[PDB]
RNA sequence: AUAGGUUUGGUCCUAGCCUUUCUAUUAGCUCUUAGUAAGAUUACACAUGCAAGCAUCCCCGUUCCAGUGAGUUCACCCUCUAAAUCA
């Protein structure tokens, strides 16, 4: 089987299912967590689950982890104004921490939306070309227009061996 | 006055937003000062033939 | 002053709605598709109550009827006549605005004919040409064979109506006569044959409702209710029809009579209803069972 | 990542463009014309027939 | 490819088989070759007659008011077709070619006239 | 040979004949392809009859000659469809040859189209949200000026005499080099008579 | 296609090329027919860079644009 | 390959089998049918009230075969090949 | 991979090799027609012809296209800002 306990984070679907996505500003999360203690068990669970979901959807955000500096844990968000945003998480959960951290940092379901639909309108289904960015490769497969020569040959009028030996 | 096609799509925009108007949408071609063909162009920004000789 | 209702009317919707029904069953029956291994939940009372209740509200989404519009008007308009261009070409030019962002019903498309006419393109090459540049999925860019008379009554003799109509609504506009013609014309089937429970459970029951209802044959649904006890939508179908047609004998004898519940039938069976005698029997009939369950 | 440096590259660009300023032709060479066959000598292009005249 | 100098021009790039024509409306560098890299495709011209006997022709009317206004040039079969689509006027070459056309079969009128009056 | 249902494909699937041959069980239930090695080749053989002579093991199609692939013998072509996917089987999951699989493959699908062969027929959404047909584009254009008078566009598309004036600085300047003067064009394309 | 630095086929040494004869009535009738043709297609032309400009404009500092900003700033603070 | 083969059909555990054990519905799922909830099998005994506690991240052992396919990561030019009816 | 053959007197385990599938070149033998696609082994040496002109002279172009794969993280993103197009 795969390695380590709890393998199910070392797959693309779980990595994907992050729901936190950083605004332009932030640049660095330090995560200051505690390996021992009941009032950093959510902490800890926050770096053993989270930490691979966050950077997956924020892969130039740099995120620094720091043990047992301090009694107790908490995130420390590093802006580009140069803000600089404490998130005392103690006593919290994994999942209270990552829903916390969404609302205050975290782009909103609609930010996002747009962002997708902005994408769709690269792909333009008219467009003609190869298979990896367009459609349909040539204009011959559209039902109706004259089929491509490999499959239906053309009449004999039609080619250029026999249009000119008619004139001449 | 514009082309065919692209009067009829400034009359749909009209409508669309609302504004009832009845005037012709037409180019203004005032700013365009058409200069002969033989005009004398600029010299400065002309260039010159290289040393290879014959 | 008095506007009779229109299709989408809430009030036609609520009861259009529900003389329609809702089976479970029907709507998600199985499909001959690819499959896939089913997968497995343990759920209580509650939460199995939960599912079933959002397979309700999801299959209300699915049975959303389609609005029933006019035939659209032929577009015959020209933009320009240059005669200089007349036999220079001998094919027309057909130019299609495929900018992305454009409702489809917005979009400019012309026709620059042999003789130099610049003209708007017919509603036929609109959609010719929005298939070709725009596919969309069940589409074809020719018209399918399947529409033919004689392939459409192969359709009708397997009692296969509901995919007639599945086939109409992607291959034409809901505004086309094509469109238009093909669910006239399996309506017609319908009732000549008496099959309005294929229809029962999906969004096309309520336009078969507005077509009987516009042309005074509601006389077939009304038996095939009554015969399968369902006096609620066939109470709701003759009130109906009186308000679409208010300056009617029926509508007045009711409104003479107040009539109300079974009383409506029978004011329209007798004064309007073609086949009232055959109504009177058959509400007769059912009205006799209804007494000896009550005992 | 380091390019490695092309001297003669920009020597060989240097001197070039100084003998196009040292040994540029006068406007007598370049825009001379022989009236009997109507040729530049200094390329031996023949003007255009309309120009002729 | 860093070209010296250039612009931009929507033109016509051609594509299909062997007498079955097909061209791309495409804006592309100058210098770039006629089927090789563009910057953004503004359409399609299919130059033979279909069933229902017509020639398509896509437009990208949108991008391609965008590409102009950024200073792109036109070719001239691109400019013909703009011109028979009502977007632009009537290119002269058209108008003249088509006066040309009807000055010759004038002339094809009087030998076929004179050969069945004479003899 | 000379099958007697070649003009009724259908009635073969129902004689007695049919039934001792194969029973219920489709027409290919028993036949194997002959090849080396465990996997088989991706294609069947191209064809089994040439030249009017029938290879060593005739597919099923081949093998029998009063089937007949017709898009009316619809229950000859349910047994190459899945009942449950309704997917045509590729030809090495039956083992017809590929003359007999592409004249199936087309016959399923023309059945499909006349509606003799059920299939799934999805419900698909409305193409456009709004319906309303108000647009200029379709809509009524307001006729411009020049359409309602019959002029041209433009007043340069009209052929204008050039002064004489003109013409003479045109025939100094092109001396010796100068075609025979075109007047005005016919106003309409001539016809052969 | 040849370089400057290929040679000059001998058989094109002495080929002229000479220019068509020109028609004075055609030739005059194009010739206004360009100048206008051009100056309506100047004009569209300067009339879609202004679109493009004011679009590009718009986008960077229009008064919806600057009120996104600002809703986006207070509702961070 | 017999030995382990009727080993494991004969300790498969029927939706019956879980239902008793579990005291819960078992609800069958299948795309083919949208949203529909099938019921395949009932507690005969008492049904349980308490919904069993979904775990946020399931401590499952994952074959790295199956993982692998499911990201499409797994090339194989004998894999998916066409075959007779079996 | 749905796997198969092969160690030994024989069994089980491990293991390499090979078989079966799909493509591309070359060789043998053989070969009817039509349409389409593709097409030196060699950065070895090359006979001959052609491949860049245009145009009232100035300019502009020949710095592109076409070719090859010798060399080889110059190709992508950001910052900044020439030349070029928008008369
Ligand atoms: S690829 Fe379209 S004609 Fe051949
Ligand atoms: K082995
Ligand atoms: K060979
Ligand atoms: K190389
Ligand atoms: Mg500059
Ligand atoms: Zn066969």
């Amino acid at each position: 089987p795969m390695k380590g306990r709890f393998p199910i984070r070392r797959t693309l679907q779980y990595l994907s299912q992050g729901n936190v996505v950083f605004k332009d500003s932030v640049k660095v999360m330090t995560v200051n967590y505690n390996t021992h203690g009941e009032l950093g068990e959510g902490a800890r669970k926050f770096v053993f689950f989270n930490i691979p979901q966050i950077q997956y959807k924020n892969p130039w955000v740099q995120i620094m982890m720091f043990k047992n500096m301090t009694p107790s844990p908490f995130l420390r968000f590093y802006l580009d104004s140069g803000e600089q945003v404490l998130v005392d998480v103690e006593t919290k959960s994994n999942k209270e921490i990552m829903e916390h951290i969404r609302k205050i940092l975290g782009k909103n379901e609609e930010t996002l939306r747009e962002e997708e639909e902005e994408k769709k309108q690269l792909s333009h289904p008219a467009n003609f070309g190869p298979r990896k960015y367009c459609l349909r490769e040539c204009i011959c497969e559209v039902e109706g227009q004259v089929p491509c020569p490999s499959l239906v040959p053309l009449p004999k009028e039609m080619r250029g061996k026999y249009k000119a030996a008619l004139k001449a | 006055p514009y082309p065919p096609l692209l009067r009829a799509m400034i009359i749909a925009e009209r409508q669309k937003n609302g504004d009832t108007s009845t005037e012709e949408p037409m180019l203004n071609v005032q700013r365009i000062r058409m200069e002969p063909w033989d005009y004398p162009a600029k010299q400065e920004d002309k260039g010159r033939a290289k040393g290879t000789p014959v | 002053e008095t506007k009779k209702p229109t299709f989408m009317d809430e009030e036609v919707q609520s009861i259009l709605t529900k003389m329609t029904g809702l089976n479970l069953q029907k709507t998600f029956k199985p499909a001959i598709q690819e499959l896939k291994p089913p997968t497995y939940k343990l759920m209580t009372q509650a939460q199995l109550e939960e599912a079933t209740r959002q397979a309700v509200e999801a299959a209300k989404v699915r049975l959303k009827m389609p609005p029933v519009l006019e035939e659209r008007v032929p577009i015959n308009d020209v933009l320009a006549e240059d005669k200089i261009l007349e036999g220079t070409e001998t094919t027309k030019y057909v130019f299609t605005d495929i900018s992305y962002s454009i409702p489809h019903r917005e979009r400019f498309i012309v026709v620059r004919e042999p003789s130099g006419t610049l003209r708007k393109a017919s509603w036929e090459e609109r959609d010719r040409m929005i298939q070709v540049y725009f596919p969309k999925e069940g589409r074809k860019i020719l018209t399918p064979i399947i529409f033919k008379e004689e392939n459409l009554r192969t359709m009708y003799s397997q009692d296969r109506h509901v995919d007639v109509l599945n086939l109409c609504f992607a291959q034409f506009e809901p505004d086309s006569t094509e469109y238009i013609k093909v669910h006239h014309k399996t309506y017609e089937d319908i009732d000549k044959r008496g099959k309005y429970d294929l229809l029962r459970s999906t969004r096309y029951f309520g336009g078969m409702v507005w077509y009987f209802v516009n042309n005074k044959k509601i006389d077939g649904l009304l038996i095939d209710q009554i015969q399968r006890d369902l006096i609620d939508d066939a109470t709701n179908l003759v009130q109906l029809y009186h308000v679409l047609h208010p300056d009617g004998q029926s509508a007045q004898g009711a409104k003479d009579q107040a009539a109300e519940g079974i009383n409506l039938i029978k004011v329209f069976a007798k004064t309007e209803a073609q086949k009232g005698a055959y109504i009177e029997l058959t509400l007769q009939t059912y009205q006799e069972a209804l007494s000896r369950h009550s005992a | 990542k380091k390019v490695r440096p092309r001297l003669i590259a920009e020597l060989a660009r240097r001197v070039r463009a100084l003998r196009e300023q040292l040994n540029r032709p006068r406007d007598s060479q370049l825009y001379a014309v022989d009236y009997e066959t109507l040729t530049r000598p200094f390329s031996g292009r023949r003007l255009p027939v309309r120009a002729w005249a | 490819k860093a070209y010296r100098g250039g612009h931009l021009t929507i033109r016509l790039a051609l594509g299909g088989c062997t007498n079955r024509p097909f061209y791309r409306i495409v804006a592309a560098h100058n210098k770039c070759p006629r089927d090789g890299r563009f910057v953004e495709q503004l359409g399609s011209y299919d130059p033979l007659p279909n069933s229902h006997g017509e020639k398509l022709v896509a437009l990208n009317l949108d991008r391609i008011r965008h590409w102009i206004g950024c200073g792109a040039h036109l070719s001239k079969p691109m400019e013909k077709l703009l011109g028979l689509a009502g977007f632009f006027p009537l290119h002269p070459m058209m108008i003249t070619n088509a006066e040309r056309l009807r000055r010759k079969r004038a002339r094809e009128v009087l030998l076929a006239s004179q050969k069945t009056d004479a003899e | 040979p000379i099958s007697p249902y070649k003009d009724e494909p259908w009635k073969y699937l129902e004689s007695e004949e049919y039934q001792e041959r194969y029973g219920s069980r489709p027409v290919w239930a028993d036949y194997r392809r002959n090849h080396k090695g465990g996997v088989p080749p991706q294609r069947t053989r191209k064809t089994c009859i040439r030249r009017n002579k029938v290879v060593g093991n005739p597919c099923p199609i081949c093998r029998d000659h009063k089937l007949h692939v017709d898009f009316r013998n619809v229950k000859l072509l349910e047994q190459f469809v899945c009942a449950h996917t309704g997917i045509i089987f590729y030809a090495p999951y039956t083992g017809v040859c590929v003359k007999q699989h592409k004249r199936l493959t087309q016959a399923i699908q023309k059945a499909r189209d006349h509606g003799l062969l059920i299939y799934h027929i999805p419900q698909v959404e409305p193409r456009d949200l709004d319906f309303s047909t108000s647009h200029g584009a379709v809509s009524a254009t307001p006729p411009a000026p020049t359409l309602v008078s019959g002029d041209p566009w433009y007043p340069w598309y009209n052929w204008k005499q050039p002064p004489e004036r003109e013409l003479s600085r045109l025939r100094r300047l092109y001396q010796g080099h100068l075609q025979e003067e075109s007047g005005p064009p016919p106003e309409s394309m001539p016809k052969m008579p | 296609r040849k370089t400057r630095h290929d040679p000059l086929a001998k058989s094109k040494i002495e080929r002229v090329n000479m220019p068509p004869a020109v028609d004075p009535a055609e030739f005059f009738v194009l010739m206004e027919r360009y100048q206008h043709y051009r100056q309506t297609v100047r004009a569209l032309r300067m009339e879609f860079v202004s679109e493009v400009q004011r679009k590009v404009h718009e986008a960077r500092a229009g008064v919806l644009a600057e009120r996104k900003a600002l809703k986006d700033a207070a509702e961070h603070r | 390959l017999t030995q382990g083969l009727f080993r494991g059909l004969s300790r498969q555990e029927t939706h019956q089998q879980l239902a008793d054990k579990k005291g819960l519905h078992v609800v069958e799922i299948r795309e083919e049918c949208g949203p529909l909830p099938i019921v395949v099998a009932s507690p005969r005994g008492p049904l349980r009230k308490d919904p069993e506690p979904e775990d946020e991240v399931p401590d499952v052992k994952l074959d790295w075969e199956d993982v692998k396919t499911a990201q499409g990561m797994k090339r194989s030019v004998w894999s998916n090949l066409k075959r007779a009816a079996t």
